[PDB]
């Protein structure tokens, strides 16, 4: 896979009808299932790897067989290049070594989709010198997800008004803190 | 987001106006054709011209302040804009185009 | 117990509900309780076990002391004869061999409580010589249900046709795939 | 801790708005966090102890910052002397000693919110010679809470009595058994 | 108000129909822009060519006549038109394109 | 129906772009236009380059999948895509854009 | 599903009528209940035989299938054909008239 | 319409029943069937005895008529009156049950 | 109230149903008949037989208690039980009914 | 909930309803405060006493019931009953005064 | 029928604002309590003084009345008034309070 | 705006609890009444005390805050809050409620 692979989201309505889109990718391209698995609250969600052209196939054949437009789809996405940062959360949560620096500012957002959780967090990483800590993906919270970064004011909020930018309606929450407490440090 | 159509009768005066809205954070972009003929009746008779043709982006809440800039600005007294709103666009423009503004 | 032992399901609303439902039953016969929990989103599941008689009394005062027609029960069932196949899957998630030939069908059933799930997999095991291969029981999945099974293509027919037959209106997606991929094969 | 530590709850319907709230309680006083985290449906539950004073002040800030009569807030509650028996369940789900008298009578509560049940048990077991069996907090049942308690009959209806009182509309189901079976003793 | 648009295959062309549009009072203002290239699948073979993109304005009522004469006038058999109608517009050209109308 | 917008900064990627998404049956034509310039500040400073602009049919059914294919493929990491729905259309190029895909 | 209920006024022409409607997919049970009393006025005249009533099963959808063809093939030209749909069923034998149809 | 169904001990009562009933106007079939045992608790012991069976057939208008009738003739003091409505029926025995009533 | 449809395979058998049944409360009568013809495929050959019909009476209440125990207590694994409610009935039986359970 | 608040001549007087009160599990707490004084208009004389005045509390069903009990038991012919319910009350007592009663 | 409640800095003044409240008909009953304590800042002091607490009764049409009179009498400048309204009352105290106004 | 009403077992206690409320601009005005006989069954006998009672003025959006400090304030594990919502005030006390805090 190239160093920051292309990563196919799709989060379906029923479980049989991400079955078939699995099998009809996998027909299409040899891409690498990562996951598919069924999701709260009883979601299907399918996650994928590979080569640019593969994935573009894999959605080819994907969106032809999920029936768009009939209303069993709600939201999809793709990243062609993934930040190298985000790829030590991807497959498991990996806690982030402890905070080095207790001058920094921390925001929190928060999200009705996934899809739109990786591609704000991803774009977010793309612009400033900050760093991500946590993340949670639709498992007990019923499809919803969020995510957190740490960085310097004035940075914090350029990534503020671009990640309001990218989110538009699909946003619910986002915020800033400018001096997090040590009793929280760690125990987020 | 939006769209800010407009022209003006020499490229040079359209690379002006361009630049002072950009040097106001008005604007992320801006866009411009130039070899445009205009042809209409003047007392009745027709014309024709060269000129160039601007185009512009920005968010939708900026739009009434880059033609209110505009309208502040242009060398004519009857100035061309139009405004159009597209129908979608990527999350990541509308990511970048709050980047640069 | 039965080789093939009775099975009483019945799914509450409310869990002090259950709870007088499974002491009236056990002052009713002398049947042995399996299980007796609340269940995802907050339902009360009772399972139990016993002779055919002892199960139609413990049925008896259950459903005489559960309030019948006033909404606080939803569904219940019961099979007199459990296929021995699905005895193994009944007490713990027992994960089945893995696959010894490479060119079966599958299916997958979703339904919306586990008892059309029970007795629809019931049914279709006793139809075909079709293989079980994995059932989830409404947790975390909101009270739901779903499983899956192997076979050939034209008995895989028959019983889509028979699990319709007997789910009705309950159905919620049934499906068929012809020649899955090794990719998935234990990685279900 | 006092021997009874003050308890501070609150559910709310955002998780960065918890942060926030737990950002500036800890401004405000040194109580000790307890947990901060996203609850189901979605929700956040954040649990601190402390002396009164502290606890007092942690709550100032909280509802200061927490946006009151804007519909974020569901529910909030304290109490100053939590019982002693409630502590061991308090930290992790503790089962009981097995029952060793037979012939003891058992209730089950059911409640809407985790503030109305945790209040509701400390006073009942305020009141009786009556033991608490087990407890449920608002995770997989959508922002819901039960807990049981067993003794004798008269005192039982006592505390049936003292529960609905304190219920009130937030009451769901309450119950009364007088000879549970020897098949669901410790199988509850 | 609307926008019309067209092509063109030669510069030359879009003019003629350009000035016949003009004469005959149906329209304010016309906008050309040249160089641009075609690329298509003809019997499965991939083209390429150089022709001229023609931009239009007037008001929501001439929309259909202006599109009814270009039909009438415009070489190819099959030609080029795109309707497009502004979401706002400043009262000033409202009032300029009713003008020069 | 809809449209599809996009720059490129060299005319020879922007000609690939098109190819390759000709290739795959996902499109029925493909519009560019050179000579385009891009001013925009950088660190604080003022810019201007030379880019080409992109402009794309299609039906309103294979606008994501279109889009898609465009992020897939498009050589820079933030690329431009606007996307416009057409208010009218004449039925014979709704049949000819059924056509040629 | 539904129940169909029949006579016909010999045992062995109800036995060919059943035995039709079998052979071709249409049901999957029948019910035959003989000596069966048929009174009934004629010109005014008090009247009684013996009959065979005939009662069937099937789903919902092939009811009407049913219904048709016993017009089709019953002997009598006024023949006795009634429907009744069971309040519940048991779902195994919902399972068992799919089954075996 | 709708359906009568009821018992009586012995044959001939049967059939003395379903004769007034016919003397009247009330009904324009009766059905019977006979050779039916009878079991049930008596002071807490088990019985069993044979009697016959009767069906009847109406429309809708007419069933508390035939079911007031029945009540003032029926032998026994507390007698078996059953009442069931056809979902769907034929318009030729539709005319056919008004035809001979 | 409601009706329950059931058969068996041999006429003891529904009275051994029919017996246990009684014993427990759960009914007021019970309603047999014999010399019941079954034909039906069998890996695509037919068949015949005879076997005996069962009607049951009860109130709508304990109908799916009635279900509950037949299910538990029939010999074959795929047991015929049907239910249907009478539209009407007389106040009489549905005291009756009411009565002897 | 609700609050109920009355006032007597003297103390002891005050004491026998409250006692009385109490003993039919009528209530669970009383208020008296003594030492009020009493002004008004007699004849058109003004007056001053001294009495005591009485609080109480209860639950919402109770009311009606406490001010039919003290109507029955007061002394004065037309004895201070007011009524007031409390907007919020904190869970804990609303548990406590059901405990009581 | 309303509550109004009142405090005075000493009870003499108390008396004389009942006093003249009364002379006017504009009221049926007075109530006052003394020795209450008054705890306040004060340009960030603590205060503590010793003042009576007056309430009153009135019906709902009256109580208007009553505040501007005690308005237009009260001896501070900033006066305590505060309204309360009785969820229920005795229909003989709603006849009293009728009475002596 | 609201009332808090509420009691103590001793005058000390009182006067800390509401010294410990103003210190934190959590209120305006404090209000408490000595010498108050509490008459109770305990264990099934009468008893008779001596305490305070304490009232309390607020905003209505101060009463949860005002009433969450009490919970946390108070001495006896249950504590004695009742809330009450004049119907009718002044302005000029609104105002004046608004100034002390």
């Amino acid at each position: 896979d190239p160093e920051r692979p292309a990563l196919g989201i799709l989060e379906l309505s029923s479980y049989a009808r991400g079955v078939k889109v699995a099998d009809a990718a996998l027909k299409a391209a040899p891409v690498k299932l990562l996951k598919c698995e069924p999701v709260e609250p009883g979601r299907a969600l399918i996650m994928l790897l590979g080569e640019p052209e593969d994935v573009a196939k894999a959605m080819i054949a994907a969106l032809d067989v999920a029936g768009l437009g009939s209303g069993n789809l709600i939201d999809y996405a793709l990243i062609p290049e993934i930040h190298p940062q985000l790829l030590p959360f991807l497959k498991e949560y990996k806690k982030s070594e402890p905070i080095k620096d207790p001058n920094k500012a921390i925001i929190v957002a928060e999200v009705s989709t996934v899809a739109a959780a990786i591609e704000a967090a991803d774009v977010a990483l793309r612009l400033a010198n900050v760093e991500l800590t946590s993340m949670r993906l639709a498992e007990h919270i019923g499809g919803r997800a969020s995510f957190t970064l740490i960085g310097d004011k004035e940075d914090v909020e350029k990534a503020a008004r671009a990640i309001r930018g990218v989110a538009g309606e699909r946003l619910l929450d986002l915020e800033i803190i400018e001096k997090p407490v040590e009793a929280l440090i760690g125990n987020e | 987001m939006a769209i800010i159509e407009t022209t003006t009768p020499t490229e040079e005066e359209a690379k002006a106006i361009a630049k002072k809205l950009l040097e106001n954070r008005l604007i992320a972009e801006a866009i411009i054709t130039p070899a445009l003929t205009k042809i209409y009746r003047e007392n009745g008779e027709i014309k024709s011209e060269t000129v160039t043709r601007v185009t512009l982006y920005t968010e939708e809440e900026n739009v009434p302040k880059a033609v209110t800039y505009i309208k502040a600005i242009h060398p004519d007294p009857i100035p061309p804009i139009i405004v159009i709103t597209p129908t979608d666009a990527n999350p990541a423009y509308k990511g970048w185009v709050a980047f640069e503004t």
